[PDB]
């Protein structure tokens, strides 16, 4: 099975350098060129470039050419891109991705921010009822950078799930997810919002007990 | 560079319909046009490439024509699952560039909102906040109206909304309304009041508690 494994999330300052990794394995590095993809927030797609591994040779858009430069390692089976003086225009979500046969594979992209904000780790609150199907929360307040991973019983509940856009306010995300189950089925069965934030290397769940 | 315009940023369809979807080339790319799903927070997903040729997988409901300058991506029997953003691309010479993509929207029966207010939890009590939750879930069309007022008296500051993507199980929308308060605030009042208009109801949903119970 091909699969292209990027980090999550990268936050760095204004005016700083990164490197941006793309890990390939399922088939045989050296045959297929690498591309790389950039989109913006809220915004549409932008070819950054592609690579052949076999020989390191490019093709670049001419827009980053003073911005990135891609390299890659045959001996570990990743391909690079190193961006450089980086400014808030160059937050985006990061994509590398591949053709293999009839079939294209895609990382799932590195968030980069970049800003001059510091890391923070939200805070987690389990939303139950007030005093036929119940609705319960979860509140994930006041974290920077982006993103979130924020599931239901680790996954397992995903019907009746909605998650909202984050909000910013005063340098810092606030999101919220709501969930609903039948009556009979809450609070006899145990419901745990779960919430990731990898920036702060934060981890928590939250089980939704009645007041 | 070449550019690729997709001049449709929205498209209104209903279910079961067919649409099109258009990208028009500055200059000409032979058929050398790539078309691309996007899920909100999700990986691009390549449907069509040679102008015409579906990616493996790719449903039969989505076909490719054109050739040159004028280039479409035509969906039959439209379904909420389609609810995503369509990209056009050009690959025949470098730069490869996309187009600036075609949001779908589907037209679908009214629906009233499911209306649920949440207090302040205990634990953010204990840190010094008080935020109150109000969720509007499942509710078509888009336009709706939501009000707060704590002790009967109308509260703009510190409310933020926030909006799902029309849905692509069933095509409504939904929302969550915050209102975000200090501690002490919230406990010199005793009613808070979530309120939404719609085009579904006559009257406002209402939903609503007292602190101290
Ligand atoms: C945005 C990146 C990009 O432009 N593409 C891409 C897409 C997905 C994953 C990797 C790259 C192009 C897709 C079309 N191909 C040519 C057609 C083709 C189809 C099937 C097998 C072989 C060739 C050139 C690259």
């Amino acid at each position: 099975q091909v699969q292209l494994q990027q980090p999550g999330t990268d936050l760095v300052k204004p005016g700083a350098s990164v490197k941006l990794s793309c890990k390939a394995s399922g088939y045989t590095f050296t045959s297929y060129w690498m591309h790389w993809v950039k989109q913006r927030p809220g915004q549409g797609l932008e070819w950054i470039g592609n690579i052949d591994p076999n020989n390191g040779g490019t093709n670049q858009n001419e827009k980053f050419k003073n911005k990135a430069t891609l390299t890659v390692d045959k001996s570990s089976s990743t391909a690079y891109m190193h961006l450089s003086s980086l400014t808030s225009e160059d937050s985006a979500v990061y994509y590398c991705a591949i053709e293999v046969g009839y079939y294209d594979y895609w990382g799932q992209g590195t968030t980069l921010t970049v800003s001059s904000a510091k890391t923070t780790a939200p805070s987690v609150y389990p939303l139950a009822p007030v005093c036929s199907s119940v609705t319960l929360g979860c509140l994930v307040k006041g974290y920077f950078p982006e993103p979130v991973t924020l599931t239901w019983n680790s996954g397992s509940l995903s019907s009746g799930v909605h998650t909202f856009p984050a909000v910013l306010q005063s340098d810092l995300y606030t999101l919220s997810s709501s969930v609903t189950v039948t009556s009979s089925t809450w609070p006899s069965q145990s419901i745990t919002c779960n919430v990731a934030h990898p920036a702060s290397s934060t981890k928590v769940d939250k089980k939704i007990e009645p007041r | 560079d070449i550019v690729m315009t997709q001049s449709q940023k929205f498209m209104s369809t209903s279910v079961g319909d067919r649409v099109s979807v258009t990208c028009k080339a500055s200059q000409n790319v032979g058929t050398n046009v790539a078309w691309y799903q996007q899920k909100p927070g999700q990986s691009p997903k390549a449907l069509i490439y040679s102008a015409s040729y579906r990616y493996s997988g790719v449903p039969d409901r989505f076909t490719g024509s054109g050739s040159g300058t004028d280039f479409t991506l035509t969906i039959s029997d439209v379904q909420s699952e389609d609810l995503t953003e369509y990209f056009c691309e050009q690959y025949n010479s470098y730069p490869y560039t996309f187009g600036g993509g075609t949001k779908l929207e589907i037209k679908r029966a009214d629906a009233a909102p499911t209306v649920s207010i949440f207090p302040p939890s205990s634990e953010q009590l204990t840190s010094g906040g008080a935020s109150v939750v109000c969720f509007l879930n499942n509710f078509y069309p888009k336009d709706i109206n939501v009000k707060w007022k704590i002790d009967g008296s109308e509260r703009q500051n510190g409310v933020l909304n926030s909006w799902t993507d029309q849905d692509s199980k069933d095509s409504t929308y939904s929302m969550s309304s915050t209102l975000t308060l200090t501690k002490d605030e919230y406990e010199r009042h005793n009613s808070y009041t979530c309120e939404a208009t719609h085009k579904t109801s006559t009257s406002p949903i209402v939903k609503s508690f007292n602190r101290n119970e």
